[PDB]
DNA sequence: TCGGAAGAGATTCAGAG
RNA sequence: UCCGCGGCGCG
DNA sequence: CTCTGAATCTCTTCCGACGCGCCGCGA
C-alpha cells in the first residue's frame, strides 16, 4: 500500500497480468475460430510476452512502464549487484550493531574500547532484561521494558554487571584485510564518540577526520568465546601479509621517543653520574638536568642464558638522562644496547618484534602499553611545534637559479643560431633544469640538517639540529624528504595531463607565493591523482572479489 | 479476486486461520476448508509457499 | 571615499596590486537568462514569441482553417513566494495567449478568408523565478543547475590505434546537431570509408553519395581529380602538371620539349620539378606499363557498334584500351592516387559497395533504419528527405551553423539550420584532407568547444515539446470536425503543456533540490556548473580525459572548486569573472595592451580568442605610465607560457583573483598551500553551519562584502534615506526628499524573516544592525542574516590555538577544545525540525485528530489542550505526545466467552486506538508553530479556530500599522509642501489632519500636489480595504490537501545543540578533525600573562599535509588580536581620542605601498569612538589570494603589537605548572563546524521491525535498522576460524523467522543457547529459481 | 494494460589435390 | 511498513 | 581450377570496491 490508498504493484505483478491477458486473449481468439494470421499474431505476442516476463531485455528492446524504465523480471532478480544472490544470501542485515563516529583515547588498555552508554543499554536491553527478571527486581517483560525505559538507576548497575567480560566486535568499512574486524572488552562513557585505542587504530587504516564504525555484539557462549580467543585485538600482533608485526606506533609517539632519546653535546648537568635509572627521572623531574644531557649511569640487564633463565648483568654505560628513563620500563631480557640510540619508527618496529621473539606474548602486550603511554606524555612535555621561521630558505637558492636561467638562455640563443634542433634544446633545458633543482635540494638539506651550537669547555661544534620540521622528518614520525623539499626547497618539475614536462619549472616553493601560472600548472597533478585513485579503488575491490572467489575452497 | 493472482482459495487465507468468508476464525477449526470457498484454515506462512 | 555605514570596522586591505574592474553581480547568469526566457520580444528572437513562431501557425486542409498567434502575455501570480512556502504550492503565473481562428471560402484563391474569430486562451502555469534566482516548486527551494554540453557542429577525432592495435591510425569525423539524428564518417583499417547514422550499423559511403542526387562519375569527378591519355596506333601520351610527377620514382625515362631524361630508378625531387616548370611541359609520351595500373574514370562507348567497354571505377585492361582506341575514342582520362596526397579510398569504397543505383541505396537504407518491413521507393525517400532536411524533425541551431561554417573555413556565418549535398561533400573532402595529414584532429574537451546552456534553453525546449504536443492535437480536431461552432480555448488543452513543465521541474536530474547550509552555500549552488543531465554524460562513462585539467579552463572555470569522490571533474564552479557568451561560450575579461601602455579599456574573449592572441599574467609589475618595469615580461599564449617583449603583449590580465570561484577565494593565504587541501578546504566551506551569534573572521579576503550582500538572505537598501524605526521584525526608514519619485510616500519598510526551517534544518534569522537615526545609503545592509555581521560574510568562528602534541587527545588529527569554549556558547547552533500529522478518513470509520487517547497517562495529555494539539512554548521530549490521533481498528469480534475474558482483564482489545504522533526518539526541544490545514466542509476545532482569529488578527494589525506608517509619510509630504510658501502652519495646527489634506493654502501647484496625495490616500485605502478583504476569504478558504486526507496538522519544534565530542570542525584551509575531548579551563595550558588556550591542534598534519598557509594565518590571528588587545587597553584607560586615533592611523600606515591609504583626520571624534567600539575585539586583516601579506609585513605589523617578532612563545603546562621547554605557536584561528553533529550519526538497535519479502531487518536509521554485514566482513571472518559467530550472525540474529523467537527466549531466561534453522531468503531464491522453470530441490532428507 | 577483453559465427585466403 | 528511481553528502 | 581448413573479421555479451547519511519523486 501507498499514501492515499494506492499500491505500489511489483513488476512482477504486471509482467504475469500480462501474460495472462494474452494467455485470456489467445485462448478466446482460438476458442470462437479466428482466422489464421490473427491467432498467429497473438501467440506471437504471448510469446513475446512470456520473453519479457523471465528475462525482458534480454532480446530486442527491453519492456517498460510508465517511468519509462525498463521492468525487473524474474532474471533480473538473481542478477547483478543488486541481486537476491549478493544482496541477500551474503551480506545480511544483522540485529544487535550499532554505528559511530570514532574518537581516540589514549588512557585504554590495549584490549579495551570506550563504548558510549546510550548504545550499551540499546544493545544489551535484552540481557538487561534478562538479569533483572533473574535478580527478581521485575516480575514480567512489560516491567522490565518500562523499568528500563524509565532509565532506574539499578538498571545502570545491572547495565555495569553484564558487560564486564562479553566482548563485542567493530568493524570498519571497507574490511580490507581480516584486521578490519576486531574484538574488544567494552568500558562504559558518557557521550557518544566509540573510543579505540591508537595502536591498533593504525592497524584499522581508519583516522578521525570523521570516520564511522560499526559495534556488534556476540550472542552465544561458543561465539564470545571465539571472539576472545581468536578476534581479540591482543591475538592479532602480526600481519598475515608478513611475518612484521602490525601494531606499531606512529605520529606523536614516535616524535616523543625520538625527543627523549636524542642527544646534544651540551645540557644542563652534563657528566655527572647517577646510580641507577631511578635518580635519573628524578633528576630531570626535580629540574637539574635536561632530557639530552649525556651522563654515564649503572644500569642492569639480562640475557636469556642457555638453560633459560635470565641471568643478570651490571655495568657503568654512557647514555643520556632520557635514555635512562625510556630504559626503566623495558622489560627484563632485552639488551640495553637497544635503547641506547635516536629511536626512529623502525627502530621502535624492530623493538617489538624483537621483544615477541624472545620473550612471550603478554610481555610484548604490556611493553606495548607501556611504550605509548611514556612517549604521549613526553611529547606533550616536549612542546615540538612548528614555525614559519623554521622552513628556512636556502639562500644559495637564488644564485642557483640564476645559473640555471643563465644556462637556458645560453642553449636557447644557441638555438636562435640554428646550431642545433629543438627537441634536443627541448632535452638540454629540461637537463639543466633537473640539476639545478636537485642542487638546490642538497643546498636545503645541508643548510637545515646540521647546525653549530659551543661546547662545554666554549668552542663551536656542530650537531644535528633541533629544527621541528627535520626533526619530524628525521624521526620518520611523518613526512618524507620530497615534502621537506617542497617545503622549502623549488619544488621542480610538473608534468602537462599527457605526462609530457613542462619546460619551465616551477621555482617558487611553498614558503614564498606560488604565482598563479606555477599553481595552475600545479593543479594538474593534483586532479590527475584524485581522479586516479577514485578510479583505482574500484578495481582494487573488483580484483580481490575475483582472488576470493578462486582461492575460496582450499582448506588446510 | 477468485482466481486471480492473489485468489486465496489457492494461495490459503490472508489471515491465520480468518475464512475468506468468515465462517470460521479461530483454531478450533484448524486444517479444515470453508464449504462456501476453497480457502483452507491455516497460517500466513502457507502464503510465502504455494505456487 | 568610504560611505558612512562603511566607516564601521574599515577593514585593513593588504593587497598591492590596483583593481581596475568590480566583481560583477555574482548571480547575474540565472537571472538574465530566465528574463531572456520569459520577457517579451517583438523580434521573437528568444523565449515565448520564438518558441511560439516555431510552431505557428497551424493550418488544416480539408478544413480550409487556421489557427494563428496573435502575442503572449504572462498573468498575475496569485500567491506571494512566502505564502506558497507556507501552503505547499508551486509559484506561478497563468499563461495567456492571444489566438485567432480562420475559416476562409471553398473558391479559388484559398487565402480569401471568409470569417475570423479571436480569444485568448489560458493554455498553461509556469514558474517564476524568485528574485534570489531560485525556483519554488511545491514547498520546496529548487535550482536549476546550468549545464555544460557537447556544442553542435562538426568535429574531428582520431584514435591511436588502441582498437585495431596493430599501430595504424584510424579517423572519424562526427556532425552532432542541436536536434535529430546524428552522422559520423570513419576511416577503416582497410581503408575505406563508411557512414553511419545513429550509430546504427556501418556502410560503405558511397551509398549516401548516390542517395544524393550524383551519379557515379559526378562522385569521382567531385572528390577525385583527373589526369587525361591519349592513343594514337600504339603510342601513349599523357596530359601533365610537373608537380604532379612529384612523389613517384622515375623508373621510366621521362620526355619534355622533345627530349628525354630521366635518372632510372629515382624519386623525381625539386630540382627535377623546377626544370619541368621552366621547360614548361604540357604533353609527354609515355610507356604502356605506365597507363597500366590506372583506374578508368568514366563509361566510354564505340560508335561502330553502340557498345560500352569502360566501366566506374575500373581498372586498365589493355584489350579494352585497344577497343576503344580502334573504335576512335582516342582520350582516356583516369584518376591519381598520390600514395600520400590522393588515397584512393572513395574509389575502394564504391568498389565494395552492394549497391548500384539510388534507389538501391535508398531502400538499403531504409532496411538498416526499419528492418522487418518492406522496403519501398516512396518510404525510402520520405524517410531520408524527412530525417536530414525536414527543418522541424532536425535542426542545426544558428550556433550549430556558426560553428560549422567556421569549421569549414566557410566565409558565411549563418545559414539553414537543415544540411545540403555540398555540406557533406564539404565534410567528406575535409575528413580526406585530414587523413592525408594535411591537417588536425579537434580537441572536443577544448572550453571553446563545449557550450553553457541555461535555464532558458531547457525551459524552452521543454515548453516547444508542449507546443507540438498541442499542435498533434489541434491538427487532430482540424481533421476532425466542422471549424465554425467552436472556440479554439476549447481546441487548446493546457495539460501537455503543464505536464512537460512540471515534469520538467520536478523530476529532472538537473532540477536538484537546493542546499541552504550558509549563503555561500547558496551562491556556489546556484553558480555551479555540472556535465551531466540531458544530452550529457555518465559517471560511468567519464574517463579521465574530460575530467582534467584543460589549459583554456584558465580564467573561465574555476580548477579548485570541484567536489570530490566519483563526481570530480564533471562538476565545476564559474570563475569570478566568467560570463556566458550570448552563443554560450565562456568569455573572460582583459585589458588592451596599446604600446606598452595599459589602456585600461576591457575587452571580452573566448577561449579562441584568448588562444590566438598573447595575454600578460596578472602579478607583472607596472609603472603608473602603463610600462612593464621588466621587458622580459612573462605571459602565456597557445596554452604556454614564455617570455616576451614588452612590445608583443596584446592583453593583461584584469586581476589576481580571476581565476578562482568565490569559494575558493574566500580562503586567505591560498597561494601558500598545496592544491589536494585547498579543494577540500574549499568543497568544506560550503558545509559550514550558522552559529547563534555572528562573528567577523580575523583574516577575511574583502570578498566577503560582495558575497554577502549578493546573496539574497540579507535586506540591502533599496533607496537612501534616514532610518525612521527599529524594532526586533520591522525597519521603517525615511526617504531622502530628492530621491523619493513624485506621489510617493517617501516611507519604505521591510519584514524580516525571524525564524523559519532551511532547507537543511538549520535557522533562518534577521536580525537588524542599525539605530534610530543613523543615516542610511543606497546598497547599505540593513538587516543581518545568518552567518552575517555588518554585511560580511560570517561563517565561523575566532578560537585561540596552539599548535603542540598534548597527550594523544591530539592523535591523528584529533581536536582538543577548552570548556571555555563551551560555556561561552560559542558554537552552539539552532535547529528546527518539522512534523506532520495526516488525519485521513480511512475504510471501517474515520481517523480523527483528538485529545481522547485510550491506554495513556493523562499527565502527557495535559501539554496539549482538549482539541489534542500541544500549545507553543511547551518543551517535549523523546517519546511524547505532540498531537492525538486515534485510528478505529474496525469490529474486532469477540466471543463471550473472550469478552467476559477481556472484561475480567478490563478495558483492553478496544476496536479503537492510539496512532498519535511522537516525539523522535532521542529529541527534545520547544515547540514553537503550529499549523493546521484542512479540506473544505470540515467544522474548525478550537485549535483551528484559534489560530484562524490570530491569524486574521495579525494580518489586519499588518495592514493597518502599514496604513499608519504611510498615511504618517503622506502627512509628513503634505507639511513639506506646505511649509514651502503661503503658509499657514499654527492656522493648520489647530485642523486636524483631515483638514489639512482638504484646506487649500494657495490656488497653485502646490495645491495640485495637495489633490493629487489627496486621491493617493483614498486609492491607498480601497487597496487596503480591497487587500484585507482577499486575505481574509484567502485565511477563511479551505485547501485540497491530498486524496483520502481530511485534514493535516504540522507542528515545528525547534532544538538547541551543543559542541560535543565527536562533532566535526574544520579549519578554511582543510584540516577537518573530530573533538576527542574537553578540558576543564584549569588545564588548558596558558602563557605568561595567564589566558588560557582554547584549542590545541596536532602539528604533525601540517608538513604531510603541506597547509604551510594555515600556519601563516595563525601568525596574522597573533598579530591582529595583539592590535585589538592593545586598543582594548587603550580605551579602557580612557585616554584622550586623539592619542588612539594617530595609533590608528600608524596601524593602517604600517602597510608597504598598500592600496588602502585611508586617513582618520576627515572622521569626526564620535565616529573614531565608534569605529573604536567595533575595533575592540581586534583588528580585521584583509588579504587577497595571490597579492597577499608578505612576511616582512607580517613581522612589521607584530613588532608594533609587541608581540614575539617570530610569534613563537614561551608556554606553561596547566595540569603540572611547570614550562614546556620548547616555545609554541599561539594565534587565532578561524574555525567552523561542519554539520555531522555526532547526535545525528550514533544508533544501536537491538530488535525491532523486519522486512516483508525477505524478513531481513530493515535498513538506515529512520527506520531504526541494523547495520549491514556485507560479504567484506564476511571474508574477514572466515579468515579467522571463527565459525560459530558467522553463524550466528546469518541465521539466528538476521532471518531465521523461529529461531531468533528461540533465541531472544533462551536469552531472557539466561541461557545461552543456541538453535539454526533454515535462512528464509534461501526459501525464497528457491520459490524464484522453481518458478523461473527450473527444478530445484534438496536430496536426502 | 565507452572502452577493453573474450567467445561464437561468418567470410576470406592459402595450400593441397 | 514499503519497492524503489533520481539526486546531492560523508567515509 | 576447385575444395577444405585455418586464420581473420564482425557481431554480441560481460564487467569496471564496500559502507552509511539526508532530499525529492513515484501512470
Ligand atoms: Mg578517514
Ligand atoms: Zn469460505
Amino acid at each position: 500500500p501507498l499514501d492515499g490508498g494506492r499500491f505500489a504493484t511489483s513488476d512482477l505483478n504486471d509482467l504475469y497480468r500480462r501474460v495472462i491477458n494474452r494467455n485470456n486473449r489467445l485462448k478466446r481468439l482460438l476458442d470462437l475460430a479466428a482466422p489464421d494470421i490473427i491467432v498467429r499474431n497473438e501467440k506471437r505476442m504471448l510469446q513475446e510476452a512470456v520473453d519479457a516476463l523471465l528475462d525482458n531485455g534480454r532480446r530486442g528492446r527491453a519492456i517498460t512502464g510508465s517511468n519509462k524504465r525498463p521492468l525487473k523480471s524474474l532474471a533480473d532478480m538473481i542478477k547483478g549487484k543488486q541481486g537476491r544472490f549478493r544482496q541477500n544470501l551474503l551480506g545480511k542485515r544483522v540485529d544487535y550493531s550499532g554505528r559511530s563516529v570514532i574518537t581516540v583515547g589514549p588512557y585504554l588498555r590495549l584490549h579495551q574500547c570506550g563504548l558510549p552508554k546510550k548504545m550499551a543499554l540499546e544493545l544489551f536491553k535484552p540481557f538487561i532484561y534478562g538479569k533483572l527478571e533473574l535478580r527478581g527486581l521485575a516480575t514480567t517483560i512489560k516491567a522490565a521494558k518500562k523499568m528500563v525505559e524509565r532509565e532506574e538507576a539499578v538498571v545502570w548497575d545491572i547495565l555495569d554487571e553484564v558487560i564486564r567480560e562479553h566482548p563485542v566486535l567493530l568493524n570498519r568499512a571497507p574490511t580490507l584485510h581480516r584486521l578490519g574486524i576486531q574484538a574488544f572488552e567494552p568500558v562504559l562513557i558518557e557521550g557518544k564518540a566509540i573510543q579505540l585505542h591508537p595502536l591498533v587504530c593504525a592497524a584499522y587504516n581508519a583516522d578521525f577526520d570523521g570516520d564511522q564504525m560499526a559495534v556488534h555484539v556476540p550472542l552465544t557462549l561458543e561465539a564470545q568465546l571465539e571472539a576472545r580467543a581468536l578476534m581479540m585485538s591482543t591475538n592479532n600482533i602480526l600481519s598475515p601479509a608478513n611475518g612484521e608485526p602490525i601494531i606499531v606506533p606512529s605520529q606523536d609517539v614516535v616524535l616523543g621517543l625520538y625527543y627523549m632519546t636524542r642527544d646534544c653535546v651540551n645540557a644542563k648537568g652534563e657528566g655527572m653520574v647517577l646510580t641507577g635509572p631511578k635518580e635519573a627521572e628524578r633528576l630531570y623531574r626535580s629540574g637539574l638536568a635536561s632530557l639530552h644531557a649525556r651522563v654515564k649511569v649503572r644500569i642492569t640487564e639480562y640475557e636469556k642464558d642457555a638453560n633459560g633463565e635470565l641471568v643478570a648483568k651490571t655495568s657503568l654505560k654512557d647514555t643520556t638522562v632520557g635514555r635512562a628513563i625510556l630504559w626503566m620500563i623495558v622489560p627484563k631480557g632485552l639488551p640495553y644496547s637497544i635503547v641506547n640510540q635516536a629511536l626512529g619508527k623502525k627502530a621502535i618496529s624492530k623493538m617489538l618484534n624483537t621483544c615477541y621473539r624472545i620473550l612471550g606474548l603478554k610481555p610484548t602486550v604490556i611493553f606495548a602499553d607501556q611504550i605509548m603511554y611514556t612517549g604521549f606524555a613526553y611529547a606533550a612535555r616536549s612542546g615540538a611545534s612548528v614555525g614559519i621561521d623554521d622552513m628556512v630558505i636556502p639562500e644559495k637558492k637564488h644564485e642557483i637559479i640564476s645559473e640555471a636561467e643563465a644556462e637556458v638562455a645560453e642553449i636557447q640563443e644557441q638555438f636562435q643560431s640554428g646550431l642545433v634542433t629543438a627537441g634536443e634544446r627541448y632535452n638540454k633545458v629540461i637537463d639543466i633544469w633537473a640539476a639545478a633543482n636537485d642542487r638546490v635540494s642538497k643546498a636545503m638539506m645541508d643548510n637545515l640538517q646540521t647546525e653549530t651550537v659551543i661546547n662545554r669547555d666554549g668552542q663551536e661544534e656542530k650537531q644535528v639540529s633541533f629544527n621541528s620540521i627535520y626533526m619530524m622528518a628525521d624521526s620518520g614520525a611523518r613526512g618524507s624528504a620530497a615534502q621537506i623539499r617542497q617545503l622549502a626547497g623549488m619544488r621542480g618539475l610538473m608534468a602537462k595531463p599527457d605526462g609530457s614536462i613542462i619546460e619551465t619549472p616551477i621555482t617558487a616553493n611553498f614558503r614564498e607565493g606560488l604565482n598563479v601560472l606555477q599553481y595552475f600548472i600545479s593543479t594538474h597533478g593534483a586532479r590527475k591523482g584524485l581522479a586516479d585513485t577514485a578510479l583505482k579503488t574500484a578495481n582494487s575491490g573488483y580484483l580481490t572479489r575475483r582472488l576470493v572467489d578462486v582461492a575460496q575452497d582450499l582448506v588446510v | 479476486e477468485r482466481d486471480g493472482l492473489f485468489c486465496a482459495r489457492i494461495f490459503g487465507p490472508v489471515k491465520d486461520y480468518e475464512c475468506l468468508c468468515g465462517k470460521y476464525k479461530r483454531l478450533k477449526h484448524r486444517g479444515v476448508i470453508c464449504e462456501k470457498c476453497g480457502v483452507e484454515v491455516t497460517q500466513t506462512k502457507v502464503r510465502r509457499e504455494r505456487m | 571615499v568610504y560611505s558612512y555605514t562603511e566607516k564601521k570596522r574599515i577593514r585593513k586591505d593588504f593587497g598591492k596590486r590596483p583593481q581596475v574592474l568590480d566583481v560583477p553581480y555574482l548571480l547575474s547568469i540565472q537571472l538574465d537568462s530566465f528574463q531572456k526566457f520569459i520577457e517579451q520580444d517583438p523580434e521573437g528572437q528568444y523565449g515565448l514569441e520564438a518558441a511560439f513562431r516555431s510552431v505557428f501557425p497551424i493550418q488544416s486542409y480539408s478544413g480550409n482553417s487556421e489557427l494563428q498567434y496573435v502575442s503572449y502575455r504572462l498573468g498575475e501570480p496569485v500567491f506571494d513566494v512566502q505564502e506558497c512556502q507556507i501552503r505547499g504550492v508551486t509559484y506561478s503565473a497563468p499563461l495567456r495567449v492571444k489566438l485567432r481562428l480562420v475559416i476562409y471560402e471553398r473558391e479559388a484563391p484559398e487565402g480569401t478568408v471568409k470569417d475570423i474569430k479571436e480569444q485568448e486562451v489560458y493554455m498553461g502555469e509556469i514558474p517564476l523565478m524568485t528574485d534570489n534566482g531560485t525556483f519554488v516548486i511545491n514547498g520546496t527551494e529548487r535550482v536549476i543547475v546550468s549545464q555544460l554540453h557537447r556544442s553542435p557542429g562538426v568535429f574531428f577525432d582520431s584514435d591511436k590505434g588502441k582498437t585495431h592495435s596493430s599501430g595504424k591510425v584510424l579517423y572519424n569525423a562526427r556532425i552532432i546537431p542541436y536536434r535529430g539524428s546524428w552522422l559520423d564518417f570513419e576511416f577503416d583499417p582497410k581503408d575505406n570509408l563508411f557512414v553511419r547514422i545513429d550509430r546504427r550499423r556501418k556502410l560503405p559511403a558511397t551509398i549516401i553519395l548516390r542517395a544524393l542526387n550524383y551519379t557515379t562519375e559526378q562522385i569521382l569527378d567531385l572528390f577525385f581529380e583527373k589526369v587525361i591519355f591519349e592513343i594514337r596506333d600504339n603510342k601513349l601520351q599523357m596530359e601533365l602538371v610537373p608537380e604532379r610527377l612529384r612523389g613517384e620514382t622515375a623508373s621510366f625515362d621521362i620526355e619534355a620539349n622533345g627530349k628525354v631524361y630521366v635518372e632510372k630508378g629515382r624519386r623525381i625531387t625539386a630540382r627535377h620539378i623546377r626544370q619541368l616548370e621552366k621547360d614548361d611541359v604540357k604533353l609527354i609520351e609515355v610507356p604502356v606499363e605506365y597507363i597500366a595500373g590506372k583506374v578508368v574514370a568514366k563509361d566510354y562507348i564505340d560508335e561502330s557498334t553502340g557498345e560500352l567497354i569502360c566501366a566506374a571505377n575500373m581498372e586498365l585492361s589493355l584489350d579494352l584500351l585497344a577497343k576503344l582506341s580502334q573504335s576512335g575514342h582516342k582520350r582516356i582520362e583516369t584518376l591519381f592516387t598520390n600514395d600520400l596526397d590522393h588515397g584512393p579510398y572513395i574509389s575502394e569504397t564504391l568498389r565494395v559497395d552492394p549497391t548500384n543505383d539510388r534507389l538501391s541505396a535508398l531502400v538499403e537504407i531504409y532496411r538498416m533504419m526499419r528492418p522487418g518491413e518492406p522496403p519501398t521507393r516512396e518510404a525510402a525517400e520520405s524517410l531520408f528527405e524527412n530525417l536530414f532536411f525536414s527543418e522541424d524533425r532536425y535542426d542545426l541551431s544558428a550556433v550549430g551553423r556558426m560553428k560549422f561554417n567556421r569549421s569549414l573555413l566557410r566565409e558565411e556565418i549563418e545559414g539553414s539550420g537543415i544540411l545540403s549535398k555540398d555540406d557533406i561533400i564539404d565534410v567528406m573532402k575535409k575528413l580526406i584532407d585530414i587523413r592525408n595529414g594535411k591537417g588536425e584532429v579537434d580537441d572536443i574537451d577544448h572550453l571553446g568547444n563545449r557550450r553553457i546552456r541555461s535555464v532558458g534553453e531547457m525551459a524552452e525546449n521543454q515548453f516547444r515539446v508542449g507546443l507540438v504536443r498541442v499542435e498533434r492535437a489541434v491538427k487532430e480536431r482540424l481533421s476532425l470536425g466542422d471549424l465554425d461552432t467552436l472556440m479554439p480555448q476549447d481546441m487548446i488543452n493546457a495539460k501537455p503543456i503543464s505536464a512537460a513543465v512540471k515534469e520538467f521541474f520536478g523530476s529532472s536530474q538537473l532540477s536538484q533540490f537546493m542546499d541552504q547550509n550558509n549563503p555561500l552555500s547558496e551562491i556556489t549552488h546556484k553558480r555551479r556548473i555540472s556535465a551531466l543531465g540531458p544530452g550529457g554524460l555518465t559517471r560511468e562513462r567519464a574517463g579521465f580525459e574530460v575530467r582534467d585539467v584543460h589549459p583554456t579552463h584558465y580564467g573561465r572555470v574555476c580548477p579548485i572548486e570541484t567536489p570530490e569522490g566519483p563526481n570530480i571533474g564533471l562538476i565545476n564552479s564559474l570563475s569570478v569573472y566568467a560570463q556566458t557568451n550570448e552563443y554560450g561560450f565562456l568569455e573572460t575579461p582583459y585589458r588592451k595592451v596599446t604600446d606598452g601602455v595599459v589602456t585600461d579599456e576591457i575587452h571580452y574573449l573566448s577561449a579562441i580568442e584568448e588562444g590566438n592572441y598573447v595575454i600578460a599574467q596578472a602579478n607583472s609589475n607596472l609603472d603608473e605610465e602603463g610600462h612593464f618595469v621588466e621587458d622580459l615580461v612573462t605571459c602565456r599564449s597557445k596554452g604556454e607560457s614564455s617570455l616576451f617583449s614588452r612590445d608583443q603583449v596584446d592583453y593583461m590580465d584584469v586581476s589576481t583573483q580571476q581565476v578562482v570561484s568565490v569559494g575558493a577565494s574566500l580562503i586567505p593565504f591560498l597561494e601558500h598551500d598545496d592544491a589536494n587541501r585547498a579543494l577540500m578546504g574549499a568543497n568544506m566551506q560550503r558545509q559550514a553551519v550558522p552559529t547563534l551569534r555572528a562573528d567577523k573572521p580575523l583574516v577575511g579576503t574583502g570578498m566577503e562584502r560582495a558575497v554577502a550582500v549578493d546573496s539574497g538572505v540579507t535586506a540591502v537598501a533599496k533607496r537612501g534615506g534616514v532610518v525612521q524605526y527599529v524594532d526586533a521584525s520591522r525597519i521603517v526608514i525615511k526617504v531622502n526628499e530628492d530621491e523619493m519619485y513624485p506621489g510617493e510616500a517617501g516611507i519604505d519598510i521591510y519584514n524580516l524573516t525571524k525564524y523559519t526551517r532551511s532547507n537543511q534544518n538549520t535557522c533562518i534569522n534577521q536580525m537588524p544592525c542599525v539605530s534610530l537615526g543613523e543615516p542610511v545609503e543606497r546598497g547599505d545592509v540593513l538587516a543581518d542574516g545568518p552567518s552575517t555581521d555588518l554585511g560580511e560574510l560570517a561563517l565561523g568562528q575566532n578560537m585561540r590555538v596552539a599548535f603542540m602534541p598534548w597527550n594523544g587527545y591530539n592523535f591523528e588529527d584529533s581536536i582538543l577544545v577548552s570548556e571555555r569554549v563551551v560555556q561561552e556558547d560559542r558554537f552552539t547552533t539552532i535547529h528546527i525540525q518539522e512534523l506532520a500529522c495526516v488525519s485521513r478518513d480511512t475504510k471501517l470509520g474515520p481517523e480523527e485528530i483528538t485529545a481522547d487517547i485510550p491506554n495513556v497517562g493523562e499527565a502527557a495529555l495535559s501539554k496539549l489542550d482538549e482539541s489534542g494539539i500541544v500549545y507553543i512554548g511547551a518543551e517535549v521530549t523523546g517519546g511524547d505526545i505532540l498531537v492525538g490521533k486515534v485510528t478505529p481498528k474496525g469490529e474486532t469480534q469477540l466471543t463471550p466467552e473472550e469478552k467476559l475474558l477481556r472484561a475480567i482483564f478490563g478495558e483492553k482489545a478496544s476496536d479503537v486506538k492510539d496512532s498519535s504522533l511522537r516525539v523522535p526518539n532521542g529529541v527534545s526541544g520547544t515547540v514553537i508553530d503550529v499549523q493546521v490545514f484542512t479540506r473544505d466542509g470540515v467544522e474548525k476545532d478550537k485549535r483551528a479556530l484559534e489560530i484562524e482569529e490570530m491569524q486574521l488578527k495579525q494580518a489586519k494589525k499588518d495592514l493597518s500599522e502599514e496604513l499608519q506608517i504611510l498615511e504618517a509619510g503622506l502627512f509628513s509630504r503634505i507639511r513639506a509642501v506646505l511649509v514651502a510658501g503661503g503658509v499657514e502652519a499654527e492656522k493648520l495646527d489647530k485642523l486636524p489632519r483631515d483638514r489639512w489634506l482638504e484646506l487649500g493654502l494657495t490656488d497653485e501647484e502646490k495645491q495640485n500636489q495637495l489633490e493629487q496625495l489627496a486621491e493617493q490616500y483614498d486609492e491607498l485605502k480601497h487597496e487596503f480595504e480591497k487587500k484585507l478583504e482577499a486575505k481574509r476569504r484567502k485565511i477563511t478558504q479551505g485547501d485540497d490537501l491530498a486524496p483520502g486526507v481530511l485534514k493535516i496538522v504540522k507542528v515545528y519544534l525547534a532544538v538547541k545543540r551543543r559542541i560535543q565530542p565527536g562533532d566535526k570542525m574544520a579549519g578554511r584551509h582543510g584540516n577537518k578533525g573530530v573533538i576527542s575531548k574537553i578540558n576543564p579551563i584549569e588545564d588548558m595550558p596558558y602563557d605568561e600573562n595567564g589566558t588560557p588556550v582554547d584549542i590545541v591542534l596536532n602539528p604533525l598534519g601540517v608538513p604531510s599535509r603541506m597547509n604551510i598557509g594555515q600556519i601563516l594565518e595563525t601568525h596574522l590571528g597573533m598579530a591582529a588580536k595583539g592590535i585589538g588587545d592593545k586598543i582594548n587597553a587603550m580605551l579602557k584607560q580612557q585616554q584622550e581620542v586623539a592619542k588612539l586615533r594617530e595609533f590608528i592611523q600608524r596601524a593602517y600606515d604600517l602597510g608597504a605601498d598598500v592600496r588602502q591609504k585611508v586617513d582618520l583626520s576627515t572622521f569626526s571624534d564620535e565616529e573614531v569612538m565608534r569605529l573604536a567600539e567595533n575595533l575592540r575585539k581586534g583588528m580585521p586583516i584583509a588579504t587577497p589570494v595571490f597579492d597577499g601579506a608578505k612576511e616582512a609585513e607580517i613581522k612589521e605589523l607584530l613588532k608594533l603589537g609587541d608581540l614575539p617578532t617570530s610569534g613563537q612563545i614561551r608556554l606553561y603546562d596547566g595540569r603540572t605548572g611547570e614550562q614546556f621547554e620548547r616555545p609554541v605557536t599561539v594565534g587565532y584561528m578561524y574555525m567552523l563546524k561542519l554539520n555531522h553533529l555526532v547526535d545525528d550519526k550514533m544508533h544501536a538497535r537491538s530488535t525491532g521491525s523486519y522486512s516483508l519479502v525477505t524478513q531481513q531487518p530493515l535498513g538506515g536509521k529512520a527506520q531504526f535498522g541494523g547495520q549491514r554485514f556485507g560479504e567484506m566482513e564476511v571474508w574477514a571472518l572466515e579468515a579467522y576460524g571463527a565459525a560459530y559467530t558467522l553463524q550466528e550472525m546469518l541465521t539466528v540474529k538476521s532471518d531465521d523467522v523461529n529461531g531468533r523467537t528461540k533465541m531472544y527466549k533462551n536469552i531472557v531466561d539466561g541461557n545461552h543457547q543456541m538453535e539454526p534453522g533454515m535462512p528464509e531468503s534461501f526459501n525464497v531464491l528457491l520459490k524464484e529459481i522453481r518458478s523461473l522453470g527450473i527444478n530445484i530441490e534438496l536430496e536426502d532428507e
